[PDB]
């Protein structure tokens, strides 16, 4: 019933996008 | 220490980098950008 | 001749241009008179915005600067006959390579020579046997 | 699901949405074959308003089926 | 490969190759010293007559030695 | 660098000079002929060796002859 | 304007595009802090700095996919494959130096140097054996490794 | 909006006596015996004999029609030798049992033998393209009703044939009429794609689905009421179905649930035939026809509403991409070789769609029981997709070379892509390099490790095994997906991702294909493959205006061998010599592709079924830890299977063995043009001249070789020939001896 | 894999030696010797 390891690597791979989102906004606001 | 939950191997690889490897590159970038002209 | 007086023409900028044969061996540039500011496809790769007056472009061998050439001298209304293709070297000499006598090749004037004539026909060459081991070509000699 | 005024309430109130659509965003819509008047809707000429009601149409298929089932 | 196809594509090909090497970043810092071209007419011709040559030699020699080795050995 | 040798045959035709696609070839004043002109390559460090020059020539077994020998950077087309 | 994608370095007329995978703020500010292009190093460092990473990994595929993971001898059969790829590696560079630097010896730029180039081989062959070792012994001790990431040894 | 000239061309027969009027230099005179290849090179070459886009737009009109008789009179030849000299009846009788056969052979010379005993009695050769299992799709009863179609067939064809003359010669259209491209669009896409889906709808309603479940409830031939007897009688169509006494008025009241009995959405196979649904595909095209005439009103005409596709093209400018499609529908509209370029591009992939489609969904009735018709229907329309993809290659090219005008398109996507051309090409060529090494590398490797005899060491399943976990997953969604997401369908979409395996007469229809890591070598294979012929065919259309080798590419024409022997050499550097190469490539793309089909269809899916439910295959489970290999691909595959073309002589497949030996033949023949070049053939052709001149006999037509291009021509041609021939007859009679 | 021939130790070091320490001296030979000037 609890979760998957998969869950847990999908979870990373989904919020590695708004890491890079992120970045290019501390680069956009920092210029 | 274990990890009864699911991808018990994720922190034990986590812990180190949060802790060692993303400050000290961290303090690294930080020290090369504040003291170069 | 020694100064290459041009503006560069507008592009984008392409994958097909100068290598590092550029600012090593060699390269070359050609030179024209424009009229309008008409569009010519370079042998780079895509087209390109002709600008108005004398304009400049870098090319990295000669055979794309004759194909440009014949470009500019065939396929325009306002026929440019008056460009001038320079081979640049790194050290910063400019020579003149075409049309250098002056007048365009493809018809006759005087003060050439003729360079590289025979005075015999290609059956009357003669035999690799008698120059065997002169280590001269049996066409020079 | 038959012939009732409940769906040819929403059927009506859909289409009439579509109109409403057709004369807000329709880039050129007058110059076709010209329409008897603009007593109607707009001034959209015969293929427009035909056009727009077959639109009504398609979104009355849409939320009727949608609802049918639902 | 060699017989059937000729110089002229082989040359445009190793165009785009000199190009990946010379703008790739790390890869900048070894260049070759001769250039690279294709391999000449009569020359990839003579590479495809010798691994037709060896190529048939070598899958006789297979056959040939071990069907009459497993029939009488 | 190749040899573009040019025979006496040439009657002035200029037709390899216009075909060339890299001036080498120019025709040079001549009494031989009834056009009394006949081409010439100086400029033979230029030639690729494309051999452009005998595709359009009327003469049987055309005139001019580029006979393929050493090699440059030149004479390869090389842009690198 | 908006456009995204220019000319390199402002002439249009070099064969290349400036993009934001080419040349962008990030990759001029990342590729060009790397040991290989960042200024102000001996070659000897930036050597040693390129020889680490590269040894460290190539550990990797000979322990888990070489031929000696069936029997014990997993890690010391890829330490041994990797040091003779290392010594490969350095025998060709060493050698590639050895042969292209040699005439006019042109001053500035000086890793394309017959001597900095020297100093890159010297560098790569301490880094690689170094993350090679430093990698097999973090491998093989994988024991302690765990027992002092998990904390039981307290 | 129609704009027609009347009379533009004289009918005259005058003209067919000087053969290679529409040249100018061929109309001289054939001095030289290459005249006649240029003859047939340059017949349909229509841009080069008029240049004025209105001569050659109607050529190209009367051309169409042309072609449309030759596919209504081979169309109508195939309902006919259905009609007269085939079995359609007594297959329709026993359909389970007899094999379907559709030509009688005159016995002459021996060949009596190839008329073999198909089942029934009637003799003859059994037929493999399986349009048998279309007709009974369709609701063909009886020979008659076969034989007034190919007698309407052969009336359109002379139709048609009329139709050319009178678009011709009689009432051409002008070139405003061919330009109008939106009417030619949402016409194409309502009237004639939407509007004949619905008459198939309407067909599939009225005529295939009451003759078929009549036909599965076991009704025997010449008691099957007449198709047209259920529109007559209402009474007869509405004891099948309970929704016909419901009539018209439901479907217009939007109550379309009560259609729910006769328009169902099942999906996977029908368990009694074998094939698909037929309410499931009638259902099917009536929404194929629904969403294209929605779809057919898209593009704006006469009546203001509507999309002009010039400011769709405007609109899409992004940072990347620069002026955008800014010049596109210029192009598209003034040059008839983009659009045969994209038409092929999308045909090819279309008839490769058809090809993977009808295998795992098999639409016909008792079209999965017979394995030769499966595999002979997949493996042709695979090798009609990719040769129509390498067209598309060839067409980009010959856009560019004589129908590119760089003027009026700047800085748009276009010009961007020629601008980086070595950008696209230096990459797609390392992804050649990279999946070469990691598809044909891992079956070095692992023939290495089973050779050393160290099969723990391999890339089998009991070894290092590489799991294609992308595709189960995949598969897993299929099986998960009715109930899930997809609740109104009861079976899958099909049964080759997973479920029960379907049997109908002792044999399998299709049960669940798994993927062990076999199917992950031959999948990276087939990427492989596809990125080479998708590498030669780019940079022939990329690199067919100028390169960096020779700038002066334009010039020289599409169809050029070379530029001469300088730059070290030139050869084979045109836009012609790289649809050259990737005939090839398309050849070896695509007998690895079907040779993967073919074996793994006959190791894991086909074979006889046993009552208790276990299942065996034909070759016993071979393509688990045998496919891995290039041994195991030519001892399992290629030996194994070839003994049925091998010891098939004295019997009905004895003509697949000397077509076996004739496709070896003519790849062998290929090779001469391949390797040979002209000039060898010229000194040696001028020598019996000589031996002509001896004897008087020397023709005033000059003997001379073939050109260079024509060379490689017809080595490629001779060469796909004869490896296409020497396939075929392996398929057919290796699939003929399994059943 | 053993020798039971005499001198089976001989070709413990021969293989490795005719197969890497061989051709790669030979090879870094020849490449020292035709991109020299
Ligand atoms: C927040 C993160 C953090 C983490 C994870 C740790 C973790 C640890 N600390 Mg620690 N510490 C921290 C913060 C942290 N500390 C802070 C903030 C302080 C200051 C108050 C201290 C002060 C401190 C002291 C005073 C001591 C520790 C010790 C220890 C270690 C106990 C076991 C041991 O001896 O390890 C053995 C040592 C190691 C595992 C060192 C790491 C070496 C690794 C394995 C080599 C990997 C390098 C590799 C080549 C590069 C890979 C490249 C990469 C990109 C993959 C343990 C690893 C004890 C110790 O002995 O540590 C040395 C000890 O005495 N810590
Ligand atoms: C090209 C295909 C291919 C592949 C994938 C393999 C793979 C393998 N072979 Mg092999 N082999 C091949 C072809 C291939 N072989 C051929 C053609 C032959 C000759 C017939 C052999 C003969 C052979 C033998 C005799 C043996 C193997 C063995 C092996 C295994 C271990 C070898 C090893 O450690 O590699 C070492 C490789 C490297 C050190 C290079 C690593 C490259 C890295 C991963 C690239 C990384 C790029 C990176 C991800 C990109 C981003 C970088 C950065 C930007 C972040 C391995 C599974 C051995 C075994 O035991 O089999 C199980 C063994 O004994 N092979
Ligand atoms: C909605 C009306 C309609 C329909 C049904 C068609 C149908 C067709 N057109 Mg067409 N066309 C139309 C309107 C229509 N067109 C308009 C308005 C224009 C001008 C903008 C064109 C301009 C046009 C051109 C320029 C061409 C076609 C062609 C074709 C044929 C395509 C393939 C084929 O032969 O199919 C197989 C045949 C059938 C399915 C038979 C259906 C038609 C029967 C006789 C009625 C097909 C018959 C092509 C052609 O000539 O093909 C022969 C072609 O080159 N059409
Ligand atoms: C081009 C296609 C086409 C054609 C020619 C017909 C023609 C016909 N249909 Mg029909 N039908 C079609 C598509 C078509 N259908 C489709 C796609 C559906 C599914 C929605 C139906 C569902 C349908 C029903 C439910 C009935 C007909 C009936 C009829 C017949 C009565 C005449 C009439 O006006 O209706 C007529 C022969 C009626 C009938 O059975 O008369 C014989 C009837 O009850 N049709
Ligand atoms: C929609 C389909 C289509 C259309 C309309 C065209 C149209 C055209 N193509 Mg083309 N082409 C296509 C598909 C198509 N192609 C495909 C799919 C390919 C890939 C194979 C090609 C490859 C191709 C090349 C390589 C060339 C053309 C050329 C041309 C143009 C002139 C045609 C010509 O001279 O041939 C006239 C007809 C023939 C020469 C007959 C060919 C006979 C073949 C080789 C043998 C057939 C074998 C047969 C099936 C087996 C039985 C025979 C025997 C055993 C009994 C013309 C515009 C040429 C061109 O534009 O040059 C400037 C050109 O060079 N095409
Ligand atoms: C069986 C013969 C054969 C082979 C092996 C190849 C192989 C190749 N062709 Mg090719 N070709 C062939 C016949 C062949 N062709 C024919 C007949 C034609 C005629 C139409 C063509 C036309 C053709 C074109 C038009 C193109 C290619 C290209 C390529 C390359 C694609 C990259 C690849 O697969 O990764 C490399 C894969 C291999 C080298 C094969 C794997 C073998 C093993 C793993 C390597 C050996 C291991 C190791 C090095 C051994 C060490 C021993 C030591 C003593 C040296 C590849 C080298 C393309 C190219 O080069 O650009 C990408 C390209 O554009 N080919
Ligand atoms: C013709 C000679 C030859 C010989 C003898 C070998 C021998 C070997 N190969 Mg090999 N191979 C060859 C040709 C050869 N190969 C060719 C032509 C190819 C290309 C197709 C390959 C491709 C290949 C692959 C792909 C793989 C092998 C592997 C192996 C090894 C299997 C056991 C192992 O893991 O070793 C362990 C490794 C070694 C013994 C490396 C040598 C390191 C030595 C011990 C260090 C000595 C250096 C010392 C400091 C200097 C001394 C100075 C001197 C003057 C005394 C074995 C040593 C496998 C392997 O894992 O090798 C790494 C493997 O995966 N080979
Ligand atoms: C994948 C990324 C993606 O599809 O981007 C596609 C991107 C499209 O550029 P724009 O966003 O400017 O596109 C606007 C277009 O819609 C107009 O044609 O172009 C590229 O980056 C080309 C490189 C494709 C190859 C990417 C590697
Ligand atoms: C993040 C990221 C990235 C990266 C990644 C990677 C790929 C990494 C790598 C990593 C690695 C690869 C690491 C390594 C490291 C290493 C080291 C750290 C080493 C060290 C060594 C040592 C410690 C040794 C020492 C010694 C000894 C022991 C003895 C001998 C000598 C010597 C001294 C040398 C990229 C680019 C994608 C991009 C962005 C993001
Ligand atoms: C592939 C190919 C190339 C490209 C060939 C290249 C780029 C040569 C690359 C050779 C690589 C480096 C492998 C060479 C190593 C071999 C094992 C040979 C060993 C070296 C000897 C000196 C012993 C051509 O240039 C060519 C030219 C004319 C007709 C056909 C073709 C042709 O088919
Ligand atoms: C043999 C050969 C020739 C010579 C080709 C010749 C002589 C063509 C032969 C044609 C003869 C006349 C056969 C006729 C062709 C068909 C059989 C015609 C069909 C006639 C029947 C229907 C009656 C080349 O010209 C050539 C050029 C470039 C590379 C390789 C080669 C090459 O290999
Ligand atoms: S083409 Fe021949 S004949 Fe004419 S000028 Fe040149 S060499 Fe003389
Ligand atoms: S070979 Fe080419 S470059 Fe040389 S003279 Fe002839 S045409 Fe001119
Ligand atoms: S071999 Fe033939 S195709 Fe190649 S360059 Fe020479 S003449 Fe041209
Ligand atoms: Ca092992």
């Amino acid at each position: 019933m609890a979760l998957s390891d998969t869950q847990i690597l999908a979870a990373l791979v989904v919020a590695l996008l708004p890491a890079f989102l992120a970045f290019r906004l501390s680069t956009e606001l920092y210029k | 220490m274990d990890g009864s939950y699911a991808a018990s191997y994720l922190p034990w690889i986590l812990i180190p980098m949060v802790g060692w490897l993303f400050p000290a590159v961290t303090m690294g970038l930080l020290f090369i950008h504040i003291e170069s002209e | 001749m020694t100064e290459l007086s041009g503006q560069p023409p507008k592009f984008g900028g392409s994958t097909g241009g100068l290598l590092s044969k550029a600012n090593r061996e060699e390269k070359y540039a050609i030179t024209w008179t424009s009229a309008s500011e008409q569009v010519f496809e370079m042998p780079t790769g895509g087209a390109a915005i002709m600008n108005e007056g004398e304009n400049l472009l870098y090319l990295a061998r000669k055979e794309q600067c004759l194909a440009l050439g014949t470009q500019l001298r065939t396929k325009f209304k306002p026929k440019i006959q008056d460009y001038k293709i320079y081979r640049v070297y790194p050290s910063g000499e400019v020579q003149y390579l075409h049309p250098a006598d002056g007048v365009f090749p493809e018809k006759v004037n005087e003060g050439r020579e003729a360079q590289g004539t025979k005075t015999r026909r290609i059956g009357q060459n003669p035999e690799p046997v008698t120059i065997k081991f002169s280590g001269k070509a049996p066409y020079e000699v | 699901l038959s012939w009732s005024p409940k769906v040819a309430g929403v059927m009506i109130a859909c289409n009439i949405l579509a109109i409403a659509f057709g004369k807000l965003t329709i880039k050129q819509q007058n110059v076709g074959t010209p329409m008897p008047s603009s007593n109607f809707f707009g001034g959209f000429g015969l293929g427009a308003v035909l056009g727009t009601a077959s639109f009504g149409h398609i979104l009355g298929a849409g939320v009727i089926l949608g609802l049918a089932n639902m | 490969m060699f017989l059937i196809s000729w110089r002229g594509y082989w040359q445009e090909l190793i165009e785009t190759i000199v190009w990946a090497h010379e703008r790739t970043p790390l890869a900048n810092l070894v260049r070759w010293k001769d250039k690279p071209v294709a391999l000449s007419i009569v020359q990839a011709r003579l590479v495809g007559l010798a691994h037709f040559t060896v190529g048939y030699v070598l899958t006789y020699a297979a056959f040939l030695i071990a069907s009459t080795a497993g029939k009488f050995g | 660098s190749h040899s573009v040798k040019i025979y006496d045959t040439c009657i002035g035709c200029t037709q390899c000079v216009r075909a060339c696609p890299l001036d080498v070839l120019e025709m040079v004043p001549w009494d031989g002929c009834k056009a009394a002109q006949i081409a010439s390559s100086p400029r033979t460090e230029d030639c690729v060796g494309c051999k452009r020059c005998e595709t359009a020539c009327p003469t049987d077994f055309l005139s001019i002859r580029v006979y393929l020998g050493a090699e440059t950077t030149r004479s390869m087309g090389l842009a690198y | 304007s908006n456009q995204v994608v220019q000319a390199y370095n402002g002439d249009p007329f070099v064969g290349h595009l400036s993009t934001p995978i080419s040349d962008s703020a990030f990759t001029r500010t990342f590729i060009g802090n790397l040991p290989a292009y960042r200024k102000g190093l001996s070659p000897i460092l930036r050597g040693l700095e390129v020889g680490m990473a590269h040894g460290y990994f190539l550990i990797g595929p000979w322990t888990l996919l070489g031929p000696l993971r069936d029997s014990e001898y997993q890690y010391i059969g890829g330490l041994i494959g990797a040091l003779a790829l290392i010594l490969v590696a350095t025998a060709a560079l060493s050698s590639y130096g050895l042969v292209t630097f040699q005439g006019e010896q042109g001053s500035g730029d000086t890793l394309q140097t017959a001597d900095g180039w020297s100093q890159f081989a010297a560098g790569f062959f301490v880094g690689g054996m170094g993350g090679a070792f430093v990698a097999y012994f973090l491998l093989e001790n994988l024991s302690v490794v765990d027992g002092i990431f998990r904390g039981l040894f307290n | 909006k129609v704009s027609v000239d009347n009379n533009p061309v004289p009918t005259s027969f005058e003209k067919w006596g000087k053969p290679g009027h529409f040249d100018r230099t061929l109309a001289r005179g054939p001095k030289t015996t290459t005249w006649i290849w240029n003859l047939h090179a340059n017949a349909h070459d229509f841009d080069s004999q008029t240049s004025d886009l209105e001569d050659v737009s109607r050529k190209i009109f009367s051309a169409h029609f042309g072609h449309l008789a030759v596919v209504f009179v081979w169309l109508s030849g195939m309902y006919f030798h259905g009609a007269k000299f085939s079995n359609y009846e007594g297959w329709l009788a026993d359909p389970t049992h007899i094999k379907p056969s559709a030509q009688v052979v005159w016995p002459i010379v021996g060949q009596g033998i190839l008329n073999g005993d198909v089942g029934g009695g009637f003799h003859g050769i059994q037929i493999t393209s399986g349009l048998f299992y279309l007709w009974r799709a369709s609701g063909f009863t009886d020979s008659y009703q076969l034989y007034c179609t190919a007698i309407g067939g052969l009336v359109m064809a002379a139709l048609m044939l009329f139709a050319g003359w009178f678009h011709y010669h009689v009432k051409a259209p002008k070139l405003e009429w061919f330009q109008n491209v939106e009417s030619m669009m949402n016409h194409h896409l309502a009237g004639l794609l939407g509007l004949g889906s619905l008459g198939w709808a309407g067909h599939q309603i009225h005529v295939s689905m009451p003759i078929n479940k009549l036909l599965d409830a076991g009704v025997a031939p010449k008691d099957i009421p007449l198709p047209h007897e259920f529109i007559l009688e209402p009474s007869k169509m509405a004891e099948l179905y309970p929704s016909f006494a419901q009539g018209l008025t439901p479907f217009f009241t939007l109550n379309w649930g009560v259609y729910s009995d006769f328009l169902t959405f099942k999906g996977g196979l029908n368990p009694v035939t074998g094939g698909l649904w037929l309410s499931d595909t009638a259902h099917h095209h009536l929404a194929i026809a629904v969403l294209f005439i929605i779809a057919g009103h898209m593009y704006r005409t006469n009546w203001g509403i509507g999309h002009s596709m010039k400011e769709i093209l405007e609109a899409h400018k992004g940072p990347f991409t620069g002026e955008g499609h800014k010049g596109l529908y210029e192009i598209l509209t003034t040059s008839w070789h983009a659009q045969l370029a994209i038409n092929l591009a999308l045909l090819g992939s279309l008839t490769i769609i058809v090809a993977q489609h009808m295998y795992a969904m098999p639409p016909y009735p008792y079209q999965a029981i017979d394995y030769a018709t499966q595999l002979s229907l997949f493996t042709h329309h695979m090798w009609i997709g990719g040769f129509l993809i390498v067209g598309a290659g060839a067409h980009g090219a010959i856009f560019m070379v004589r129908d590119y005008d760089p003027a009026k398109n700047v800085n748009n996507l276009l010009d961007r892509m020629l601008r980086h051309r070595d950008a696209i090409i230096s990459h797609l060529n390392w992804v050649c390099i990279f999946l070469g090494f990691h598809s044909f590398g891992l079956y070095i490797h692992n023939d290495t490790m089973r050779a050393l005899g160290r099969p723990q060491d391999m890339f089998s399943d009991t070894a290092i095994q590489l799991q294609p976990i992308f595709a189960q997953w995949v598969q897993h969604l299929h099986t998960l997906a009715p109930g899930a997401t997809a609740p109104n369908a009861l079976a899958t979409a099909s049964y080759a991702f997973g479920g029960e395996t379907i049997a109908v007469a002792g044999k399998v229809a299709m049960m669940p294909i798994t993927l062990g890591t076999a199917d992950f070598m031959v999948h990276h294979i087939h990427a492989f493959t596809i990125h080479v012929t998708a590498l030669i065919l780019l940079k022939g259309v990329l690199y067919a205006r100028s390169s960096r080798l020779v700038p002066d590419k334009a010039n020289l024409g599409f169809r050029f061998p070379c530029d001469g022997p300088g730059r070290g050499g030139t050869c084979q550097v045109s836009g012609w010599d790289h649809v050259f190469l990737g005939l090839f490539w398309m050849y070896n793309s695509l007998s690895v592709v079907i040779f993967h089909f073919s074996w793994k269809m006959q190791s894991d899916v086909w074979g006889t079924v046993s009552p208790d439910g276990s299942v065996t295959h034909v070759t016993l489970g071979n393509f688990a830890q045998s496919a891995i290999t290039i041994n195991g691909w030519l001892r399992d595959f290629l030996w194994a299977q070839a003994a049925n073309v091998i010891n098939s002589y004295g019997s009905a497949l004895s003509a697949y063995g000397i077509m076996f030996l004739a496709g070896h033949f003519v790849f062998a023949f290929s090779l001469m043009f391949l390797f040979s070049g002209r000039g060898y053939w010229q000194e040696l052709i001028e020598s019996i001249v000589w031996a002509h001149n001896k004897l008087n006999v020397a023709p005033a037509i000059q003997p001379r070789a073939l050109s260079i291009i024509q060379g490689r021509a017809v080595g490629v041609a001779h060469y796909l020939l004869g490896g296409i021939v020497t396939t075929w007859a392996f398929f057919l009679a290796r699939s003929l001896s399994i059943g």
